[PDB]
RNA sequence: ACAGGUUUGGUCCUGGCCUUUCUAUUAAUUCUUAAUAAAAUUACACAUGCAAGUAUCCGCGCCCCGGUGAGAAUGCCCUCCAGAUCUUAAAGAUCAAAAGGAGCAGGUAUCAAGCACACCUAUAACGGUAGCUCAUAACGCCUUGCUCAACCACACCCCCACGGGAAACAGCAGUGAUAAAAAUUAAGCCAUGAACGAAAGUUUGACUAAGUUAUAUUAAUUAGAGUUGGUAAAUCUCGUGCCAGCCACCGCGGUCAUACGAUUAACCCAAAUUAAUAGAUCCACGGCGUAAAGAGUGUUUAAGAAAAAAAAUCACAAUAGAGUUAAAUUAUAACUAAGCUGUAAAAAGCCCUAGUUAAAAUAAAAUAACCCACGAAAGUGACUCUAAUAAUCCUGACACACGAUAGCUAGGACCCAAACUGGGAUUAGAUACCCCACUAUGCCUAGCCCUAAACCCAAAUAGUUACAUAACAAAACUAUUCGCCAGAGUACUACUCGCAACUGCCUAAAACUCAAAGGACUUGGCGGUGCUUCACAUCCACCUAGAGGAGCCUGUUCUAUAAUCGAUAAACCCCGAUAGACCUUACCAACCCUUGCCAAUUCAGCCUAUAUACCGCCAUCUUCAGCAAACCCUAAAAAGGAACAAUAGUAAGCACAAUCAUAGCACAUAAAAACGUUAGGUCAAGGUGUAGCUUAUGGGUUGGAAAGAAAUGGGCUACA
């Protein structure tokens, strides 16, 4: 604007960034609640497996398994990281794939 | 055109009217409620100057009064 | 940033999101060796071993190094130095506590007031004033080491350690618990530094040299990871069929996927490669008519900006008083007639109605106004009189004073209007539009409330018409100011603060969701918009003859059958058929035949699935006038491109038209009728792309089908 103006309002700030899903960590370690199926957003769809874990924040969030095919049971502990899912509403956290309770997706040779 | 936004305005108002009726005395409560919470700090706002000045006693002729829940 | 992708049918414009670059942790996949640097989840709890000694006593040393970043908006910077120590023939020097202040210093104003935060007396601890801080952010709250040859802070916690919990590795190694986060319970004082020593010298988990780890660079001995729709380097065959799955953004998968999974080639990095999460980087010295943004209005404070001119008058409707009434309407009488009112049409309603003639109150102010004045804005236009329109004139608030309608409080008023409500119609319904009553309410006096599309969506004050077209609208800009705007919702919302409000006003967020959301334009199409002109079997009005009823014929649709297919709004329904007893025949039922028509063929043959892969032939708009290359123009082009006293259009082609045929004319009919549209019709005329069948979805023989409860399309024959 005038002079007086910016001089009074300071230069502008560039605002810290909003910690995401996974509360700004690389990964997070997890446990299995309920493994189940979510229906996608409207252009495409599809039925993807979720699941529902439990973060070392305490905090529960649903996260989604990669690949096809998987064995995920109750008490499984995970790895997760942010990686959000373009097709769904809502699920900000993927699973690692390759470590704890999630082997490598199974190769067919 | 730009009746488009307003329409957007024109509806959310609308649907927050009669909210506001059929919730009325949920609200009613709720604001009285705060209103006695007010008065209340308020009070203690001042009792801890009696107790942060020395003195044991509210100072004399002091009954403190009530702005917040002023009516008719 | 040298930018790039992404809003729409498309075009600009505005505007987020993302990609592309570099670093760091951690993870996944791989991993050969050296060298060098770096080593780190955790002020959670700690087993054990060590991290201060020296030295003729005494003395001196003993968080100094070393560790950490818990705390505190801490602090940087700059003054000024008490004290401690060192040197020394008394003054130098190194640290530098406290105490200060030019200036700089995290977020938040939804934290706006804090509550004694000041001074004066030098009298010698008493008295005297009534102050101080603060919108240039006081006082709060939240997060945090740092501005780095270093500085600040802590040392089990109770900011401080008397005392209290309680028995402390945030020294070196190690260890439980915790976390995405994993170095040796390692050797030496040999160098440096430190402590003591008169000294040799002694001690030192500081440090030195190692040990471990792809954490980063370097060198070679080491080859692997990721990608391949686009942005963005780079692809073939399968499998799968909106499923399994993938994407950072746009997106990919619905039978032929370069986007999935897997091959085949490539691309690019490379002892690393990707993924994740944090950074560096990244708004606005740009804007505010239509896009997010000029507050409803004025004045002043604080703070600022300044050559000269800058008070002239209402063409008369500021405001506030007090008085007044012309038209109309209404009470209420006098007559007179039975109706009067009311709509598209009615009904209900009223006849204490209607017309006429009289007539107060209340309310509202035709024409003038084709005027454009007065007020700061809201607002103000019947009449008269009283009072009366700030500032020798710049800007200015959260302060002050006003602020349409509606609404609230008390009292009056009540012609007419009228939310509500009750009737009446309309309607599927009609809580509406139409009708009829009647109320809050519009009116006055006094007090509130403080909102508007309070909009001329265009801030104030001086200027200029220079430069100049995003678009559209009211043409483009300086200079001084204040106010306001950082994607879209969420949200005129939640919490706060204040208000004569207590379904209120004002101030005004975040979670979450999305990759947009917006402004202006362009051609279409559409319109129960408006205007003109038509319809010639044609909508209406009109004429004739029929269909719907009856019997029958014949086609669909349903039921039934072991028993075809196709068509099925206009553009199906005596349709493919100018044609099914066997045949036709594609169907069902049984039986049978396997190089099984041909010159040759691991080959024939298939009325099997795709008409949404197609060629063929057609339907349809359509008796519609347009389609289209080659150019040319438009202060830009998505697109448009004519005016004949002509203004940017020219153009061969295909359509129409013209000619042909209906045996001479003419008209009439026939024919013709592009481009496209309907993914319109038909893989059963035939032919084909892709798929399937091959002792059968192939080829033969024998029979068998086409029954009517109905429902309907078209015909025929009648009803004389
Ligand atoms: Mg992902
Ligand atoms: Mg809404
Ligand atoms: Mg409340
Ligand atoms: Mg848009
Ligand atoms: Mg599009
Ligand atoms: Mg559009
Ligand atoms: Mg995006
Ligand atoms: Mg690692
Ligand atoms: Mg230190
Ligand atoms: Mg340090
Ligand atoms: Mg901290
Ligand atoms: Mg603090
Ligand atoms: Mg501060
Ligand atoms: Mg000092
Ligand atoms: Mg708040
Ligand atoms: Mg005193
Ligand atoms: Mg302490
Ligand atoms: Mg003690
Ligand atoms: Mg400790
Ligand atoms: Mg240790
Ligand atoms: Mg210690
Ligand atoms: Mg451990
Ligand atoms: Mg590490
Ligand atoms: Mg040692
Ligand atoms: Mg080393
Ligand atoms: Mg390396
Ligand atoms: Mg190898
Ligand atoms: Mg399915
Ligand atoms: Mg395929
Ligand atoms: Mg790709
Ligand atoms: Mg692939
Ligand atoms: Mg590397
Ligand atoms: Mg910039
Ligand atoms: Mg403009
Ligand atoms: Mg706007
Ligand atoms: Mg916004
Ligand atoms: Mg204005
Ligand atoms: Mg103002
Ligand atoms: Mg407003
Ligand atoms: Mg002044
Ligand atoms: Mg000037
Ligand atoms: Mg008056
Ligand atoms: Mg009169
Ligand atoms: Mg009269
Ligand atoms: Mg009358
Ligand atoms: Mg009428
Ligand atoms: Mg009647
Ligand atoms: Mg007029
Ligand atoms: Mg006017
Ligand atoms: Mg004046
Ligand atoms: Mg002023
Ligand atoms: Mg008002
Ligand atoms: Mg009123
Ligand atoms: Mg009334
Ligand atoms: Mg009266
Ligand atoms: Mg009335
Ligand atoms: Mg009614
Ligand atoms: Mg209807
Ligand atoms: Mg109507
Ligand atoms: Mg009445
Ligand atoms: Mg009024
Ligand atoms: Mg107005
Ligand atoms: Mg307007
Ligand atoms: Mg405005
Ligand atoms: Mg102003
Ligand atoms: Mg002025
Ligand atoms: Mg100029
Ligand atoms: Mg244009
Ligand atoms: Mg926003
Ligand atoms: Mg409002
Ligand atoms: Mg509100
Ligand atoms: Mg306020
Ligand atoms: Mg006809
Ligand atoms: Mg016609
Ligand atoms: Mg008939
Ligand atoms: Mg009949
Ligand atoms: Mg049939
Ligand atoms: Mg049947
Ligand atoms: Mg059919
Ligand atoms: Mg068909
Ligand atoms: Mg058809
Ligand atoms: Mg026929
Ligand atoms: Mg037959
Ligand atoms: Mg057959
Ligand atoms: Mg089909
Ligand atoms: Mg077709
Ligand atoms: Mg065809
Ligand atoms: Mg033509
Ligand atoms: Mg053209
Ligand atoms: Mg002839
Ligand atoms: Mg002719
Ligand atoms: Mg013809
Ligand atoms: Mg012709
Ligand atoms: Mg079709
Ligand atoms: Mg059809
Ligand atoms: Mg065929
Ligand atoms: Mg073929
Ligand atoms: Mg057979
Ligand atoms: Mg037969
Ligand atoms: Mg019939
Ligand atoms: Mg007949």
């Amino acid at each position: 604007a005038t002079l007086n103006q910016m001089h009074r309002l300071g230069p502008p700030k560039h605002p810290p960034g909003k910690m995401g899903p996974t509360a700004g960590r690389p990964q997070l370690k997890g446990v299995v609640l309920r493994t189940f199926i979510r229906k996608p957003k409207k252009p495409n769809s599809a039925n993807r497996k979720c699941c529902r874990v439990r973060l070392s924040t305490g905090r529960e969030a649903v996260c989604f398994i990669p690949g096809e095919g998987h064995s995920l049971q109750e008490h499984h502990v995970v790895l997760v990281q942010g990686g959000r899912t373009q097709d769904l509403p809502g699920v900000k956290l993927t699973v690692v794939r390759g470590k704890y309770d999630c082997g490598h997706v199974q190769k067919k040779k | 055109k730009n009746i488009l936004k307003i329409r957007r305005r024109k509806m959310n108002h609308h649907k927050y009217r009669k909210l506001v009726k059929r919730t009325r005395f949920l609200r009613r409560k709720v604001r009285e409620g705060r209103l006695r919470q007010k008065q209340v700090k308020f009070e203690r706002d001042l009792k801890r100057i009696w107790q942060k000045a020395g003195l044991k006693e509210a100072p004399a002729g002091w009954q403190t009064p009530k702005i917040y829940l002023k009516n008719q």
